[PDB]
């Protein structure tokens, strides 16, 4: 079935209603052009950051203004720019369509769908460089945004309005962490509550198109495209699109934030946006500084990340949680752009290659990873079961030099060593398998409550899984109490402990022995 | 009339002036003449920038020695085009599209412009099918993707060319499709070696070679990859059957773009690279891809300048690849070949959902053992191995045997060790490394693991040293 | 998900069919308008239809534009307005051969200035007690040129200039003003203006002659020989003062685009009167009544008297396309066709 | 999973071919209105019925 | 008749041309207008260089997105002036003196230029004096200098804000003084947090907050410390009051100066900082001093890049610091408040 | 190829000071006679491993 006569009728109504009032346009002329930059003489009334239209539907942005010409960044199809063409003035700064029609779509850094699934019904438009919420428009970050990852949710909690940097060399699991954070919001979405639903935006800067396809496939297999938009500026796009993609993704998701909704935006490799902006600025011949960066690159990133806010109840109570991603080189967190984005954000998750190879996955360095919001972004249950975790892990890391001399250690030292080994095995997690908060609470209760001291360290993972499986099948009421009350009462703790005892007497280790005390 | 006039000649960059309205578009091909009888030729110039006032800055593809100011420059009205079709197979070509071994061949073929746009995003599809090569380390830790993007990283003179010759021997010899080999800014001795060795293996009749080598000016080294990629794109889009695309030291594309970026008037970037580094690398690397239903198994060698994997060129190349085999000079110095760094190499199909549970478990265990060994190496070097635990000494023996068993006598290295090559199926590799990690061969010396194939070769060489297993 | 996929392919091929439908639709409309407007009367019908829209185009906050005074950065402007005021005081002194020899000697001393750059650097110092400078200049041509020439050179070098090319071009500009006054006395001001414009047309449309006049290093005697010769090849240029202007301008081209330099000459000639140039394009020349309509509506729009230049081109398929300085009112139907084509869904 | 795969793949193939048959067989019948819509577009662009 | 006009716009750098006899002095505050209704605002420009030919190069303090060439620029005739007086206590201002919580408040106060000179050599104190805060660990192991500069090395979760409120209370109740908080490159979330904590502890009435935030061009981040220091100098010199100035991350002041230097086309020094790094650090830190019986004591949060204390920015900063207070987490976990590390802290 | 000579190996008495580990010849056995190709087959690898 195809509506061909409807296709007649559409263009019929279009051409029968076509009109172009001959209004006075202000035009300029291209004088030079190269490497994606075009200089345009004329256009006296053009303003900074204004969109210009070249012949052939080509777009540009007027960045440099001086008495001679206008240096503009071409947003694609640059090989069609020639000396002598005419450039029209649009009269508008960069705007992007915004609305709920963007949920499930893959779009340009201009609001144009590149997935092929048809045009996007847009509610309104929104300027790219609108100011961030005031210092009196915000509100303390208090609601947790559950990433579903035990290491993050327990050690470096993320709130609704926080900006957490996922920083790591490469192939350490940053994209995996962010995709798991997106997938974990599926149950929040199925609740239908606009106070619990989180809309996700994923900005892919400078990525191979097949990587964006793989990310979208992972999000679809987890049912996460019902609430996720993907703003893709692939590796083949102009430096203009790679520079504008995070601002397009953040212009969207502010239409939602100001409507009283909660959004999570991921900026995959802000480093690549920085390199695109550096290319643009070096082609426009702006003065370079450290590592040839333009000198307003810290501004480039802070202007973007200061829009992830937690609005007041007088403004609706919406929020935008930012997850920027930075690729260091050889773990050089003291580089320029890593320094900038570490200085900007509220906390950092440092993923490492050495930890990744040791089987610690997600490879988060819980020693240097920090969250300046802290326990204010945790439910009471997770806040109390994970307080007994940081000190234990630090003691384990300072005792692991004596891992081979437990005979010469005090009883408390050896107990701390074994508890720390079990805890390190507890924070491991498969990829694309996020856990709801009550299951993480039960797992960390296993870890910190001493209920893993009877299990061989090479079995802990399995044990944990199996126990949760048991509790998902037999005793659902415990998880329901933790989920609805956000706390683990004493009665629930007793019930959970006796369930653990029964399961332990039913559990079979891999060494053959029983795990009963 | 409507011709040009050479105004400036600074090395490989030539400025030309055209009348108003007859300015050639960007990337057009212009023709100038060198009439000096010892160097007489026809310069091809690729329009790079519009300098304004009817000036045009072009990059020359041939050496400009002998070019006079004011000579006539003819605008061809089109970009550089190369011959395409099933008739380019079996012939060595130029960056300009000229046949080297039989000049004039292909002037009557269809000619395709070497400048394309990458496929639309709605045509892209992830590839998750394993390409079984036959190397232990590659099949185990860096499983290659069929129809995906593979690369070999490494410093100057580690294993890249020998590994690409090995993979031409393994993957391309028994292939049912077409092979295209781009020699981008490499040696000419190696190009002749490959030509002769493909004529010997009867593979040349299926392979199209395009060579622009180190002695060529930066324009040829910048455009030869695009020429070979246009040939491969024709074989993928029109014929549509299983292209193989090998590229030797593609980096030379980046380096040639960097050699002329200051002559074109661009401020330099961090490490002396062009400001448009990632943008040009993306424009090129996004055309090397498999669309939905149309496959191109790509394999590139990537030179890492001064063994620094943080250099912007390899660091930017890293983002375009599905599988990376990263070669180290630390592994080259130990005699282990191929000199793959097992802790740095990676693959996207190293997933329990793709390669199975046992493959993945064995690979993760090997990586863990080698990482623990790399962590203990400094202690062992300073304080001695007897200072470790018994667990750690056991692991160190296992790790040394494992890092020696990842090496292999390749088919393309018989010229360097006199020894014939080996091939090991992926299941034999999995089970062998399972037995190593479990400790079934902790009584065999460290040798007898070094430059051998499967478990039968291990038994042979172990008994040659007086041991069993 | 498979259902979604099949819906995707259905809708995408649907949009494809829609697009190639609309494209042949605009093609058919294009040939329809092209064979309709082939009626010589219908072109006039279309243009004077557009003229009433122009009648409903008011108003416009236009500003007076200057030939090169809006090009010099600063310091040179004040100097240029001071010198043009001085020449406006001079305006009634010289006689016919007086003015023509003024122009000749001024362009000759311009050649003399561009021949010795160091003396130009010296006389172009932006200092206060400029008196030695003036001595210098008369020391150069004490007994070589006319007296009011030396006086205006004195008051020129008396001024401060941001550069060297500013004074170099300023003496050319005041020589051109002298020639303009000479042409004014004769009463051919609109005649000389439109004949310079027509020569600019024939110079740009076949730019070969333009480029072969742009030879910087080649001596200019053969240049002016060639130039006048090509001009008085026919005598449709009876006026000689046009030839004087263009010759003493091409004498010091200095790498300027001839096809733009002649437009610059025509534009300063019209700017002497305070009018604003306004180029136009159409498919067929209209009656001078429609020219009066156009001039009156454009004057009403830009609040200044204006002159037109109708550059015939049939491919615009009727209608007008006007350009005034750096803005454009594009009403020709071919532009509307291209718009409706590119704006297809 | 594979069952839900083979079925959707087969019906996808058969629906693609059926929509191809729809497309080619309905491609040219709508061209009966392309002339009149071109005419009304020309009328709009001129500002007269012509 | 005497106003200028925009000539070039290159990001935050704007060139303005004035008439022949109306060139604004260096560091003057200029006003331009962005009328595009979406981004409509009033740009405040600060004259940075005299380029010649009546052109001046100015650094914009708001984003220049939407500025047109030829827009009229008004010269105010004076540098950036901030409101001074007792009424600035309990309110939040920005680097230009605009109240953030109550827009329009303070516009009819006395206004002081943020570019002032340190006290004359005749007026400086030749004898160092200890500031007795009343805290045991500080008064014993890390004695503070009255009119000096104290480095603070506390991260998150060690009670840095609690120690800040404590110092506000002590300077207000033991010395009858005042506090001024300069958030140089302040995270807006943490700025609002500090605002609501100071309002809850009822110590906001003794503090003036000046926020130069992170989402702002480098100009305001470079000048917010001078704005707060001008408010403090009014409290000291004019009111006759002891003042405590909390500069949060002086390193962000240095970094904003480096960015402003890069934008103006100046050649970088070693490492990458501005060629005039020590001169700017001195121009700021030399106004924090004791004078005529009254003083300005400053507590400054210091960032050390790559933990390199020989880096030019911390090496230049530590030339002016008289004490160091390191807040430790091992001490905060023991339940010891304030969590001052007695062995890592030090005094001169 | 490359014959990398070192100062450390020179002072230790190894002369010529070739660093056998990182030195290599990319032609290999093709640049040797049959006798030397057979006797010096895997000498460089043996010495690197040693
Ligand atoms: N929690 C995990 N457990 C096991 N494997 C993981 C986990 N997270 C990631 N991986 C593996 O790591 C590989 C690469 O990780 P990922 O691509 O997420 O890193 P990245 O930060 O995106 O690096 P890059 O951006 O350079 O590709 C993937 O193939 C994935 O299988
Ligand atoms: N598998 C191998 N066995 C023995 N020698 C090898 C092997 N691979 C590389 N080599 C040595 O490395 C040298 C150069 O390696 P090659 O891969 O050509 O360098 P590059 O990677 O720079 O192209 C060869 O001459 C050869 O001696
Ligand atoms: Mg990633
Ligand atoms: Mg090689």
């Amino acid at each position: 079935t195809i509506p061909a006569d409807d296709i007649q009728s559409a263009i019929e109504e279009y051409v029968s209603s076509f009109t172009a009032d001959t209004s006075r346009e202000e035009v300029g002329t291209v004088v030079d052009a190269g490497d994606g930059i075009a200089h345009v003489e004329g256009l006296p009334s053009v303003m900074t950051q204004e969109l210009l239209e070249f012949p052939g539907g080509i777009l540009g942005v007027a960045l440099n203004l001086d008495e001679h010409s206008v240096g503009a960044v071409i947003l694609g199809d640059f090989e069609n720019i020639e000396e002598g063409q005419q450039v029209k003035r649009t009269g508008e700064v960069l705007s992007v369509p915004v609305g709920d029609g963007f949920l499930g779509r893959v779009v340009n850094p201009l609001g144009q769908p590149i997935d092929g699934r048809g045009d996007v019904d847009s509610d309104t438009r929104r300027a790219l460089e609108l100011q961030a919420p005031s210092v009196v428009h915000r509100q303390g970050v208090k609601e947790p945004l559950q990433t579903g990852i035990k290491a993050i949710d327990a050690m470096t909690p993320i709130g609704r309005g926080q900006r957490q940097l996922i920083i790591g060399d490469r192939k350490t699991g940053k994209t995996a962490v962010c995709v798991d954070t997106i997938l974990n919001q599926r149950q929040n979405w199925e609740s239908g509550d606009p106070k619990k639903q989180v809309r996700c935006v994923y900005v892919a800067i400078g990525q191979k198109g097949t990587t964006i396809a793989a990310v979208r496939r992972t999000l679809e297999e987890g049912g996460a495209m019902d609430y996720t938009t993907i703003v893709a500026a692939a590796a083949s796009e102009s430096a203009g699109f790679k520079w504008l993609a995070p601002y397009t993704g953040s212009a969207i998701a502010q239409h939602w934030m100001y409507e009283g909704k909660h959004v999570l935006i991921i900026f995959d490799d802000l480093t690549k946006q920085a390199e695109a902006y550096r290319a643009i600025s070096l082609l426009l011949r702006r003065p370079p500084g450290r590592e040839a960066y333009p000198g307003d690159v810290f501004y480039l990133h802070s202007r973007l990340l200061e829009r992830c806010a937690k609005l007041s109840d007088d403004l609706g109570g919406g929020s935008l949680t930012g997850l920027p991603i930075i690729e260091t080189k050889a773990n050089d967190i003291s580089a320029y752009i890593p320094t900038n984005v570490i200085s900007i954000t509220d906390g950092q998750c440092f993923l490492e290659t050495d930890l990744f190879n040791q089987g610690v996955r997600p490879a988060i360095n819980v020693g240097v990873s920090v969250s300046r919001v802290g326990g204010a972004a945790q439910i009471k249950a997770m806040k109390e079961v994970a307080g007994s975790l940081r000190l234990d892990l630090s003691q384990y890391r300072e005792l692991e030099a004596f891992a081979a001399f437990a005979s010469d250690l005090d009883a408390a030292s050896k107990a701390q060593l074994e508890r720390g080994a079990r805890l390190v095995e507890l924070l491991k997690q498969p990829q694309s398998q996020p856990m709801p908060v009550e299951e993480q609470v039960v797992s960390i209760f296993l870890g910190t409550g001493g209920h893993l001291d009877s299990v061989p360290v090479e079995d802990v993972r399995r044990f944990e899984t199996e126990l949760l499986d048991h509790m998902r099948a037999s005793e659902e009421e415990i998880l329901t109490e933790i989920r609805d009350s956000q706390k683990l009462t004493e009665e629930a703790a007793d019930k959970l402990t006796e369930v653990i005892k029964n399961f332990k007497k039913g559990f079979a280790a891999t060494g053959g022995g029983s795990v009963v005390p | 009339d409507t011709s040009g006039r050479v105004v400036r000649v600074t090395g490989p960059v030539v400025d030309v002036e055209f009348p108003r309205g007859s300015i050639p578009e960007l990337f057009n091909a212009l023709h100038a003449e060198i009439t000096f009888e010892s160097l007489a030729k026809t310069l091809t110039l690729e329009v790079a920038q519009h300098l304004g006032d009817n000036l045009v800055r072009t990059i020359s593809l041939q050496p400009t020695d002998g070019l006079v100011r004011g000579v006539e420059v003819i605008d061809t009205g089109r970009s550089i085009s190369v011959p395409v079709g099933e008739g380019v197979k079996g012939h060595v070509f130029n960056a300009l599209g000229d046949c080297l071994d039989e000049p004039g061949y292909g002037e009557k073929f269809e000619h395709w412009s070497i400048h394309r746009k990458p496929p639309a995003f709605e045509e892209l599809e992830p590839r998750t099918e394993m390409l079984e090569t036959g190397l232990k380390v590659v099949d185990l830790l860096t499983p290659y993707v069929r129809g995906g993007k593979i690369a070999l990283f490494g410093g100057a003179g580690v294993g890249k060319t020998v590994l690409i010759q090995e993979m031409i021997n393994r993957i391309a010899r028994n292939f049912g499709g077409t092979s295209v080999f781009a020699g981008v800014g490499e040696r000419t001795r190696e190009g002749n070696d490959l030509w002769v060795e493909l004529a010997e293996a009867n593979v040349l009749k299926d392979t199209a070679l395009v060579f622009g080598q180190m002695d060529e000016p930066p324009g040829t080294r910048m455009r030869v990859a695009l020429s070979a990629l246009t040939m491969a794109e024709w074989f993928r889009d029109e014929q549509g059957q299983d292209v193989l695309l090998f590229i030797d030291n593609i980096f030379r594309f980046t380096q040639a773009g960097s050699e002329v970026s200051t002559l074109l008037g661009r401020m330099p970037s961090a490490v002396g690279y062009q400001p448009t580094l990632a943008d040009e690398m993306g424009e090129l690397q996004e055309r090397i891809t498999s669309t939905r239903g149309r496959s191109i198994t790509s394999m590139q060698a990537v030179y890492v300048p001064a063994d620094d994997y943080t250099d912007p060129a390899p660091a930017t190349t890293f983002a375009h690849l599905d599988a990376t085999t990263e070669l180290s000079r630390a592994v080259f110095s130990k005699g282990i070949f191929p000199a793959v760094d097992p802790l740095a190499s990676s693959s996207t199909i190293l997933d329990p959902s793709v390669v199975g549970d046992e493959h993945y478990r064995v690979a993760q265990e090997v990586i863990r053992i080698l990482q623990r060994y790399k962590d203990l190496q400094d202690i062992i070097a300073i304080l001695g191995i007897d200072e470790l635990s018994e667990e750690d000494k056991q692991l160190v023996n296992r790790a040394r045997r494992i890092e020696r068993f990842l090496s292999q006598n390749m088919m393309a290295a018989e010229q360097f060790t006199g020894q014939p090559g080996s091939t090991v199926p992926v299941k034999e590799t999995i089970e062998a490394f399972d037995r190593l990690c479990k400790g079934d061969f902790d009584h065999v010396p460290e040798q007898a693991f070094f430059l051998i194939g499967g478990l039968d070769d291990l038994a042979k060489k172990a008994e040659s040293l007086g041991a069993k297993l | 998900q498979g259902a979604r996929q099949v819906d995707l392919i259905r809708a995408q091929l649907t949009r494809q069919l829609r697009l190639e439908l609309g494209h042949e639709s605009v093609r058919q409309a294009r040939e329809l308008v092209r064979n309709h407007v082939a009626d010589q009367a219908q072109q006039s019908a279309t243009v004077d239809r557009f003229l009433d829209q122009l009648d409903a185009m008011a108003p416009a906050t236009a500003d007076v534009d200057y030939p090169l005074l809006a090009k010099m950065r600063s310091a040179s402007r004040r100097a240029l307005t001071s010198l043009v005021d001085w020449f406006g005081t001079m305006a009634q002194d010289l006689d016919h051969q007086g003015l023509t020899t003024l122009a000749g000697e001024l362009v000759s001393v311009a050649r003399l200035l561009d021949r010795e750059a160091v003396v130009t650097r010296y006389l172009t110092v932006p200092a206060e007690d400029a008196t030695p400078r003036i001595r210098l200049i008369e020391r150069l041509v004490s007994g070589k040129v006319g007296a009011p020439t030396l006086e205006v050179l004195r008051t020129a070098v008396s001024k401060r200039w941001s550069a060297n090319s500013d004074l170099i071009d300023a003496i050319e500009h005041v020589s051109r003003q002298a020639l303009l006054e000479l042409a004014e006395r004769a009463g051919q001001v609109d005649e000389v203006e439109d004949q310079l414009f027509r020569f600019s047309r024939i110079l740009d449309v076949q730019p070969r002659l333009a480029i072969l006049l742009g030879d910087c290093a080649v001596p200019a005697e053969g240049r002016v020989r060639l130039l006048r010769k090509v001009l008085e090849r026919a005598d449709s240029t009876v006026n000689p003062v046009v030839v004087a202007l263009l010759s003493h301008t091409v004498e010091l081209l200095r790498g300027q685009a001839v096809e733009e330099a002649v437009l610059f000459l025509a534009e300063v000639a019209v700017a002497r009167r305070g009018e604003i140039v306004a180029q136009v394009g159409a498919a067929a020349e209209l009656s001078d009544a429609q020219r009066t309509r156009l001039t009156e509506v454009l004057s009403r729009i830009y609040g200044h008297p204006v002159t037109v230049q109708l550059h015939i081109d049939a491919a615009l398929l009727g209608g007008l396309s006007i350009a005034v300085g750096d803005e454009v009112i594009d009403g020709t139907l071919s532009s509307r066709l291209a718009a409706a084509e590119a704006r297809l869904p | 999973r594979v069952r839900a795969e083979q079925q959707v793949a087969s019906t996808l193939q058969t629906a693609h071919e059926q929509l191809k048959r729809e497309r080619d067989a309905v491609e040219l019948d709508l061209r009966a209105h392309v002339g009149t819509m071109s005419a009304t577009l020309a009328s709009r662009i001129l500002g007269v019925d012509l």
